[PDB]
RNA sequence: CUCUUAAGGUAGCCAAAUGCCUCGUCAUCUAAUUAGUGACGCGCAUGAAUGGAUUAACGAGAUUCCCACUGUCCCUAUCUA
RNA sequence: GCAGUCAAGCGUUCAUAGCGACAUUGCUUUUUGAUUCUUCGAUGUCGGCUCUUCCUAUCAUACCGAAGCAGAAUUCGGUAAGCGUUGGAUUGUUCACCCACUAAUAGGGAACGUGAGCUGGGUUUAGACCGUCGUGAGACAGGUUAGUUUUACCCUACUGAU
């Protein structure tokens, strides 16, 4: 977890595994993010990996400024479907599955995010919550 | 500037060993202006001389055992196709020279183009003619009608296939590729003369190494890799409305009005109105491939379908008109 | 009207750009990970060369395809855009190959930045094992 | 000039359902492709009614890719006769 | 394939911190070769899916020792097999190669584990096409395509129940 990450988040349902197609959320020229693998993942057998909310995952851009894509990078999700669980029992759930492109020690690589975003991933990475509006 | 080597001294000697070091020492210090002038202009620049010591060494038994030597060049471009040295290189062994270059398929250019550019070589006093080889100025384009004899050309010029419209007996092989005339054949035809050509080569055309206009046989488009030079340089002529005319595509309204695209878009928003227009889709997500659709309109810019020529030898707005 | 934040005194533009270009030059490196000589394998008899495990390419000297295997050669060069990547010359008998390489890696932040680094291609000679082996006469089929 | 008693692969096409070497070489598709497509061709051993090449349409024909779609899968669960 | 003794000599001068001659003894059946000993009146023959257990010649983890081991990072080494040792592209594939995560992506065995457990892509019938051979029927361990996978209600074992 600990690839800039600042401190150590609760467990979140796995949303979106790997093949996952997801919406990109900033303004780098992407268009959506086809995840490949996971870091921190698990090895079991013929369990592919999964990434939760604040995750950091392995990208490839499959729409959007031909200088950016055919080519592995960083991302981070902040956005996901799945309802998972707060601690205080709520249970909540975004309407998209949508990430972010970043570098591998937790800097953003656009300006600014569109939409809203996880308490759990900008408590865990300050650099997205600088360029983040909406935080829930 | 210097492009090619001179033929030194056959003497009529001995040593075959000689004869081959003499050559080969030439091969060795022609090649040595070629690295001269390689870091000589920047530290990029740089054409496609041939450092081949076997093709090298081929034509130096051609020209001179032809001692009448002609050009081949398209007539979309003339001046790259040209040899500038070799003029002054075939003035060597004091006898019949003067290769007077000519040109070659010329069956594209219109009326009000030819003669203001036949005056382009009649100003500078150089000789020259047209000829449609497929099928001092009261000309206009003269027929198939009008001593050893050479036959020089660029790679698939047409060198390949003007011979088919001289004894029409397909005597040399032709391809739409840079590589396949090899092995030099004294064709034999109207025994009063003797016909030799050679295989291809390609000279030190410093004027536009990078961003140039090579991309018409000189490299292979059937094996490139960079796919937004070699296309966007189409985008920038051929206006909007000819793209939309043949293939029948929606291509932009332009939409990006700041200093991103503007009008005339670039090798990104036509190429996937293609590709998406023939359904050319990648491996693993719906996305138009470009660099793949770039070699189905590129096959077509070269063979003459898609028409730009050469403006004046000043820098000139519009000189075609479709 | 930024500063260099590395020495301080450059003002530079703000088109979107990072520390001096002498700091950047000096201080940051983008082609750390390849060495600068490679020893390669060639024969003295049918002069053919390969990669440490695969079939000799056959290519005579001054080939295209010498990129091609001098790029299959296992550096970093293939990580990061690769482009003008010509021949430089070098002496036959003094048994060396040259060859500039360019890649552009990226700098801090969306700042693309040439590069102009050079390689050395150095060769020894081999025998051929499979040349070989087949001189010997073991089993026949 | 020729050698075998005759002629000596023409137009065309190709790692093709024909290509051993072979996962041929180059490019492209992919994050990655022994696959697929395009091109090259001294082609183990292509080839002209033992028919060659191209072909719109058709095909419970063989093969590759994409959009949609989904318990095929992650990863199993539940209901009925 | 692995190990041990001699170790020319390479390893900033500093024969083993480490790598490597000449050889030499010798191990395992987890490799080919060789035998034809068991099966020719049925031992169902490739791989993969699944599942369990064992071995150690340890990839990681734990504890130690030595290093041209300051730290950091590595290498070598000793006990040690308790626990774990992947997701994917191409390929029928075992093998291989590549991408990516990972503490690690170690090697092997159980009738080359496992078809009344599955599948049937491959091989291995008959149909049919090409190339080469052959006068011809026909051959090719060469390529391609299509092509029926059976039975448990018995004994024991095992799991659970009286
Ligand atoms: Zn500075
Ligand atoms: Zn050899």
């Amino acid at each position: 977890s600990g690839n800039g990450a600042q401190g150590t988040k609760f467990r979140i349902s796995l949303g979106l595994p790997v093949g996952a197609i997801m919406n990109c959320a900033d303004n780098s020229g992407a268009r959506n993010l086809y995840i490949i693998a996971v870091k921190g993942s698990g090895s079991r057998l013929n369990r592919l990996p999964a990434a939760s909310l604040g995750d950091m995952v392995m990208a490839t851009v499959k729409k959007g400024k031909p200088e950016l894509r055919k080519k592995v990078m960083p991302a981070i999700v902040v956005r996901q479907a799945k309802s998972w669980r707060r601690r205080d029992g709520v249970f909540l759930y975004f309407e998209d599955n949508a990430g972010v492109i970043a570098n591998p020690k937790g800097e953003m690589k656009g300006s600014a995010i569109t939409g809203p975003v996880g308490k759990e991933c900008a408590d865990l990475w300050p650099r997205v919550a600088s360029n983040s509006g909406v935080v829930v | 500037d210097l492009i090619v080597p001179r033929r030194p001294e056959w003497n009529e000697g001995m040593s075959k060993f000689q004869l081959d070091r003499q050559e080969k020492e030439a091969f060795l210090e022609w090649r040595r202006k070629l690295a001269h002038l390689q870091e000589s202009n920047e530290d990029l620049l740089l054409t496609p001389f041939e450092r081949n010591i076997e093709v090298w060494k081929q034509l130096w038994r051609v020209v001179e055992r032809s001692d009448l030597v002609v050009q081949i060049v398209d007539a979309r471009n003339p001046l790259l196709f040209r040899s500038v040295d070799l003029e002054r290189y075939v003035k060597e062994s004091d006898d019949r020279k003067a290769n007077l270059l000519l040109v070659n398929k010329a069956d594209l250019l219109t009326k009000k183009q030819r003669i203001a550019w036949a005056k382009y070589f009649i100003s500078k006093n150089i000789s020259f003619t047209f000829y449609s080889a497929l099928r001092v100025m009261e000309k206009v384009k003269i027929l198939s009608i009008d001593i050893n004899i050479g036959l020089v050309g660029y790679p698939n010029v047409g060198k390949s296939s003007t011979i088919n419209s001289l004894v029409g007996a397909k005597k040399v092989s032709v391809s739409s590729t840079p590589g396949k005339t090899k092995h030099f054949q004294t064709i034999k035809l109207s025994d009063s003369v003797m016909l030799c050509d050679c295989p291809g080569l390609v000279f030190p055309n410093f004027a536009y190494n990078k961003g140039e206009l090579v991309c018409n046989g000189v490299l292979p488009i059937d094996q490139l890799r960079d796919y937004i030079g070699p296309a966007g340089l189409v985008a920038e002529r051929i206006p909007k409305y000819y793209i939309e005319a043949i293939y029948g595509i929606h291509i932009q309204t332009k939409s990006r009005d700041e200093g991103g695209n503007g009008d005339i878009p670039t090798a990104q928003e036509l190429l996937v109105a293609y590709a998406r227009a023939r359904g050319y889709m990648t491996q693993g997500y719906g996305s138009a491939d470009e660099p793949r659709a770039s070699r189905y309109i590129l096959k077509d810019y070269v063979n003459g379908k898609l028409l730009y020529v050469n403006p004046p030898p000043h820098l000139e707005d519009d000189t075609p008109y479709t | 009207t930024l500063l260099c934040c590395n020495c301080g005194t450059p003002i530079d533009g703000s088109t979107g750009l990072v520390m001096c270009y002498d700091c950047i030059k000096l201080t940051v490196d983008i082609t750390q990970g390849i060495p600068r000589e490679a020893n390669i394998s060639f024969c003295r008899n049918c002069e053919r060369f390969l990669q440490p495990p695969g079939q000799w390419i056959r290519a005579e000297l001054e080939s295209r395809e010498l990129l091609a295997i001098c790029l299959r050669r296992l550096k970093g060069l293939t990580k990061v855009r690769l482009v003008d990547a010509s021949f430089i010359w070098t002496e036959p008998h003094s048994r060396r190959i040259r060859i500039k390489l360019t890649v552009q890696g990226e700098a801090m932040t969306n700042t693309i930045i040439q590069q102009t680094f050079e390689v050395e291609y150095i060769v020894i000679a081999m025998q051929c094992p499979d040349c070989a082996r087949s001189y010997t006469t073991n089993t026949w089929r």
